[PDB]
RNA sequence: CGCGACCUCAGAUCAGACGUGGCGACCCGCUGAAUUUAAGCAUAUUAGUCAGCGGAGGAGAAGAAACUAACCAGGAUUCCCUCAGUAACGGCGAGUGAACAGGGAAGAGCCCAGCGCCGAAUCCCCGCCCCGCGGCGGGGCGCGGGACAUGUGGCGUACGGAA
RNA sequence: UAAGGCUAAAUACCGGCACGAGACCGAUAGUCAACAAGUACCGUAAGGGAAAGUUGAAAAGAACUUUGAAGAGAGAGUUCA
RNA sequence: ACCCACCCGACCCGUCUUGAAACACGGACCAAGGAGUCUAACACGUGCGCGAGUCGGGGGCUCGCACGAAAGCCGCCGUGG
RNA sequence: UGGAGCCGCCGCAGGUGCAGAUCUUGGUGGUAGUAGCAAAUAUUCAAACGAGAACUUUGAAGGCCGAAGUGGAGAAGGGUU
RNA sequence: CGACUCUUAGCGGUGGAUCACUCGGCUCGUGCGUCGAUGAAGAACGCAGCUAGCUGCGAGAAUUAAUGUGAAUUGCAGGACACAUUGAUCAUCGACACUUCGAACGCACUUGCGGCCCCGGGUUCCUCCCGGGGCUACGCCUGUCUGAGCGUCGCU
């Protein structure tokens, strides 16, 4: 019964929820694990970046978010086309490629086009064997850096 | 008086078999004897006499399960017995060959486009 | 005799005979109320019960 | 302290852990030390006890510099039986008191080929933490 | 009549050793169990009776298969071989 | 009964061997703590499985 | 259909279960044709189903099975997945095509109910007091 | 029950004036015997030393 | 009144394989209450919850848009934080109740049928040799059987593809 | 771009094997169960289901004498007790 | 504070009840056990920090955690509330 | 008396204080050496053993069941009686 | 004073509170994540020199082999062993073994009845008889052999 001013309020606790309560005493272990698991997945991928391949820039939807800019899930083929890269070689050299993007606006395009470029620039593509032949950087940008990257590679900055 | 395995292993197979008859006399004996009282001296035998009965049976077992299993290590279908018990699921796994065929159309994209070994800032 | 339960008087006549080198008239078994099959076994005319008795170890 | 995340210091694990313990690790358990004079020779501090070892006992009623000859080892009771350390039963009957293996000192040894390799693996270990540290 | 005299009666049983569960449950009119179900492939267990769950669950019997299974996992399933002789 | 199967009569058995009292020798064990057999069965009171 | 199999009426509860004759099952025909196909070759592996025919009385169905340790099927690497022991009885996990259907789930609006694996396992997150550590 | 409210959650800048507030009474003497320390004879109370 | 093809069907203690039961904390598919709340009760609620049946795996299920959106647009699934006790449902009472966006954990994408081209270029089992053999495989050689044109294999699948 | 299909990962885990810890309980508590417990015992059966830890550092657990048919005592002895 | 004596006073507690010494119920006696808890949501009061802000989660970076499943830090410091 | 751990202060935390619940588990009284050991006619003498005899055994006498039996054998059930 | 009753205290009983211990629980976490026709789980019955229960094992039955260890096991016996030797005793466990029921499999649940191949006594393949051994569940797939049909044809 109710006493004298109060929010008239609804709790869900009806079901059996007592049976369905979920603890977080994992959370420090589970932190620690995925964590660890982390720092494998680096030292497997030996000198390739941290972070996984390189996503493009995308703007949000919606009037709301609209403004920002964040990174989308991979590369329009449009981009990939006009970068001069072929798309199955592409995801082999950690450049993330979605094809389900359209591209309605060509100043994300370009912008995009950029990302790549200059991602071509800045990347050290090592020879298949250690004798080598063409596309593989010469052994100076080699031994000066088989250096991962820490964080996300070539950071989106709104 | 000890029969041990160590020396068991050589010897021929009808060899093998009186030892055994000889200890199931012995044994036969002994059981005898602890029903008329026989004594503890008699009594302690009984224990050491079924155990060397064992190393006896088990060194024929061996003998005669490693001779099969040279007899059949060729052959492509061989006795349950002497195929390889690891766990039911695990004798359905595939095949150890089998897992690893790949497609011609897998194969093609390994050679074509393989990952690459590569860095960035630089 | 004390016998082992699952054996029949053909194996016991059979196993009378082999290990005692003897040679049977006919057994007669049944079952003890603590488990083990006893077995009376009477042997032919020409051997002497006794005899036997005294070879095997027990009087 | 420990740091090592698999040992237990635990009072009820490492307990159970001992009175629960299988034959050939109470061997180890049932230690005993040399004397100075052998502890300077094999450059070992303690060894297992075994049937037959020569033995001071340090401490107790029966503390005493006498040299008693080990009689037996009960491993299952944690215990030794010495010569001469033992008491008078109501019917005068001898009875081989027990004392634990560690209060106790081992004078004289009984050396077989096994025991001779044991000193020599733990003398070795000992000079090379001794060539570590240096 | 109802009680002490008509207890005089039980000249008869209903129920006998089961021969796959081993309780004194097989009901020797139906020939079922009422334990395990015996004559029924599948063993008999209710999901109400968590106490009789427990009480035949697997831990409980010899495990003589299993508890070598275990083992023979930990150490790694290896099979047809021996340690190195001396 | 005197009409039994054998599959009884090896019940029965069994559970007549199980009735014999501790062995004295027993209390004189290290860890002893049993001192009477405690699951004997008389006859006269308590009946069987079964 | 299916009658609720009660002896005469007798849903005892409340009148909203009253009914035994106008109510219809979860699956379709063609996943029980499957089920049954699947139910009586246990080794046979359920693969997919098609439709011949129906009468009044009856339906037909037609179930595409396969052998998961038949060499040409085990070696083929196209159809290896299916030896793998998680293929194991499809048809009765609700996994066939036909089966599927049942489940609910599509991407879209029109579906939410099956936002995590399935029916049950979004009302299961939907229903977890989840208690953080702080709060 | 386990789900018990075990932990409890500080805000930041009071987490840090705590900090403080225990640092600027690690100088102080009367405080640091007053804890109990036998801080008699130490030569300078904010003691600090080579980097040996 | 024969013999021979095939089709559809039988029988074999035929050769060689598999399936059956268990466990069930977690998982997938069905089935499915009533105490209870509403200060009575029938819709509602309890609840797609307990019990019931089925089937799994080390996880399962899901998953590469017949999606979101309506933006200057995002871009498989799962998980967390938020959205939100909100939009909505409801004897609009009791009560119930999501999603997108946004930020994270993770991150990976693919294959057929078909349409077409390629002497079925494909597969299984036999038998002889060389290696290898405690996850039955490689290589060779057999006018040695069979499957298959009522369609096997290579190329190829919407991000286009072929020539 | 539906009416065919495969797919690791972050996710779950009061069953299992093997470990680690605790501002928990300390034998009417904590699991039914610290012990020969799902035991004894009950019930035709489904099922129900207990009680029960502690001599001492060491058994050194009371030789011997004596009263009594004996159980029981009286002295003696062991033990720091 | 142990016992006894004497004068005066003085019905048995618990409880429901307008009213209990009640011919109202519960209570032979002693030991141990034994009932306003925790979670969530709201409101007001109070204490502290910061203040047109505040915030910490969730996540991440720092360790094999002995103490740590803590502590610290974060253009994430603010997606967001 | 006992024989191995325990307390003061400042903070924090709670499965924190019993006379009652026809409360729970265990124990103990008064009642009380009380009720009670009364269905179906019956016992007596001597001896033996024996620490010990109303009750055992043997002998003698007196009695009963009175072959629809208090006799002689099974079925079921018991399970070593 | 007498007996009895009441009260207090001493000592003794009854009873097992309290306190102190704890090879047990309860909770949280980590890693792994493995049963079965090659017979699972479960049940039964067995097995010790003296052993009933718990445990441990399976007619090789408180265990065999192997490897590691290196003198015990021990309630009492007895023993072994040369503990300068594969060597006691534990641990591990890769070899061997694993009675009967049980999905449970020749058919039945009496523990009853069988069939078919081979072996030893029995014969001198004479079938009997006895004993031993190996097969003999259902469903299903790939092939194989034997077939069936006024099913569709061809040739005769
Ligand atoms: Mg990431
Ligand atoms: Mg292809
Ligand atoms: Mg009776
Ligand atoms: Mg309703
Ligand atoms: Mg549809
Ligand atoms: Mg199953
Ligand atoms: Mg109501
Ligand atoms: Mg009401
Ligand atoms: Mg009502
Ligand atoms: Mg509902
Ligand atoms: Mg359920
Ligand atoms: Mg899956
Ligand atoms: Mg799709
Ligand atoms: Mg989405
Ligand atoms: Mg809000
Ligand atoms: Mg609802
Ligand atoms: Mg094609
Ligand atoms: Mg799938
Ligand atoms: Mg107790
Ligand atoms: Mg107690
Ligand atoms: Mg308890
Ligand atoms: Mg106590
Ligand atoms: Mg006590
Ligand atoms: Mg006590
Ligand atoms: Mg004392
Ligand atoms: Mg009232
Ligand atoms: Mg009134
Ligand atoms: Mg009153
Ligand atoms: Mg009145
Ligand atoms: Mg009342
Ligand atoms: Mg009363
Ligand atoms: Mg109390
Ligand atoms: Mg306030
Ligand atoms: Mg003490
Ligand atoms: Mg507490
Ligand atoms: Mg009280
Ligand atoms: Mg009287
Ligand atoms: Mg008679
Ligand atoms: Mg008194
Ligand atoms: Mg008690
Ligand atoms: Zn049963």
């Amino acid at each position: 019964a109710p006493s004298r001013n109060g929010m008239i309020l609804k709790p869900h606790f009806h079901k059996d929820w007592q049976r369905r309560v979920a603890t977080w005493f994992n959370q420090p272990a589970r932190k620690i694990r995925r964590r660890k698991a982390r720092q494998a997945r680096a030292r497997r991928i030996a000198p390739r970046p941290a972070s996984g391949p390189l996503r493009p820039i995308v703007r949000c939807p919606t009037v709301r978010y609209h403004t920002k800019v964040r990174a989308g899930r991979g590369f329009s083929l449009e981009e990939l086309r006009v970068a001069g890269i072929h798309k199955k070689v592409a995801r082999t050299i950690g450049i993330s490629v979605d094809p389900r993007r359209r591209n309605k606006s060509t100043e994300s395009l370009q912008a995009n086009v950029q990302r790549l470029k200059e991602y071509r620039s800045k990347l050290v593509l090592f020879p298949r064997k250690p004798s080598a032949p063409k596309k593989g950087d010469s052994s100076a940008e080699e031994l000066k850096l088989a250096t991962q990257l820490t964080g996300p590679v070539m950071p989106i900055r709104n | 008086a000890k029969i041990k395995a160590r020396d068991l292993r050589g010897k021929k197979k009808e060899e093998l078999l009186k030892q055994l008859d000889d200890l199931k006399v012995e044994l036969s004996q002994l059981r005898v004897a602890k029903v008329t009282g026989g004594a503890a001296s008699k009594l302690s035998k009984i224990r050491v006499v079924r155990k060397s009965i064992a190393r006896v049976l088990t060194v024929i077992n061996q003998t005669q399960k490693e001779n099969l299993r040279k007899f059949y290590k060729g052959k492509k279908y061989k006795p349950l017995d002497l195929r390889p018990k690891k766990t039911r699921a695990m004798r359905r796994r595939l095949n150890k060959h089998e897992e690893s065929l790949k497609t011609k159309k897998q194969q093609r994209k390994e050679r074509l486009y393989p990952l690459r070994k590569y860095a960035v800032k630089a | 005799f004390i016998v082992d339960v699952k054996a029949n008087k053909h194996q016991i006549k059979q196993a009378v005979k082999k290990l005692y080198d003897i040679d049977v008239a006919k057994v007669n078994t049944l079952i003890r109320p603590d488990g083990e099959k006893k077995a009376y076994v009477r042997l032919a005319p020409d051997y002497d019960a006794l005899d036997v008795a005294n070879k095997i170890g027990i009087i | 302290m420990k740091f090592n995340p698999f040992v237990t210091s635990d009072r009820s694990k490492n307990r159970k852990r001992h009175f629960n313990a299988p034959s050939h690790i109470r061997r180890k358990i049932m230690s005993s030390p040399l004397s100075k004079e052998l502890r300077q020779k094999y450059n070992v501090r303690s060894m297992p006890i075994r049937k037959d070892d020569e033995v001071q006992v340090v401490r107790g009623h029966y503390k005493g510099q006498q040299i008693g000859k080990v009689v037996q080892v009960y491993r299952k009771k944690y215990v030794i039986y010495i010569e001469r350390v033992q008491r008078e039963k109501a019917n005068g009957t001898t009875v081989h008191v027990g004392i634990h293996p560690s209060k106790v000192v081992i004078t004289r040894l009984k050396l077989d080929k096994d025991r001779k390799k044991i000193l020599e693996r733990k003398a070795k270990s000992r000079q090379v933490g001794k060539e570590k540290g240096k | 009549t109802k009680g002490t005299s008509s207890f005089g009666k039980r000249r008869n049983k209903t129920h006998t050793l089961c021969r796959r569960c081993g309780s004194k449950a097989y009901h020797l009119q139906k020939s079922t169990c009422g334990k395990c179900g015996y004559p029924a492939k599948r063993k008999r267990k209710y999901n109400w009776s968590a106490k009789a769950k427990r009480r035949n669950t697997t831990g409980t019997g010899r495990m003589r298969h299993l508890k070598i299974v275990y083992r023979r996992f930990r150490h790694g399933f290896r099979e047809g071989t021996t340690p190195k002789p001396k | 009964s005197s009409h039994k199967t054998f599959r009884i009569k090896r019940f029965l058995a069994k559970k007549q061997k199980q009735n014999r009292p501790i062995p004295q020798w027993i209390r004189m064990k290290t860890g002893n703590k049993i001192r009477y057999n405690s699951k004997r069965r008389h006859w006269r009171r308590t009946k069987l499985g079964l | 259909g299916r009658k609720r199999p009660v002896p005469k009426g007798a849903t005892y509860g409340k009148p909203v279960h009253h009914g035994v004759n106008q109510l219809k099952f979860a699956r379709s025909l063609q996943s029980v044709a499957e089920e049954r196909a699947g139910r009586h070759c246990g080794a046979l592996r359920v693969l997919n189903s098609y439709w011949v025919g129906e009468d009044s009385t009856y339906k037909f169905f037609e179930v595409i099975l396969i052998d998961p340790f038949h060499k040409a099927i085990r070696r083929n690497p196209d159809t290896q997945w299916i030896t793998k022991p998680v293929h194991k009885h499809r048809e009765m996990r609700g996994l066939t095509s036909a089966g599927r259907k049942s489940r609910g789930l599509g991407k879209g609006h029109k579906f939410h109910h099956t936002i995590g694996g399935s029916r049950r396992a979004a009302w299961r997150r939907r229903n977890t007091l989840q208690l953080h550590r702080y709060r | 029950k386990t789900w018990r409210r075990w932990h409890r959650r500080v805000n930041t800048t009071q987490k840090r004036y705590a900090i403080c507030s225990a640092l600027a009474a690690s100088a102080l003497p009367a405080l640091v015997m007053s804890k109990g320390h036998r801080i008699e004879e130490v030569p300078e109370l904010p003691l600090v030393v080579e980097d040996k």
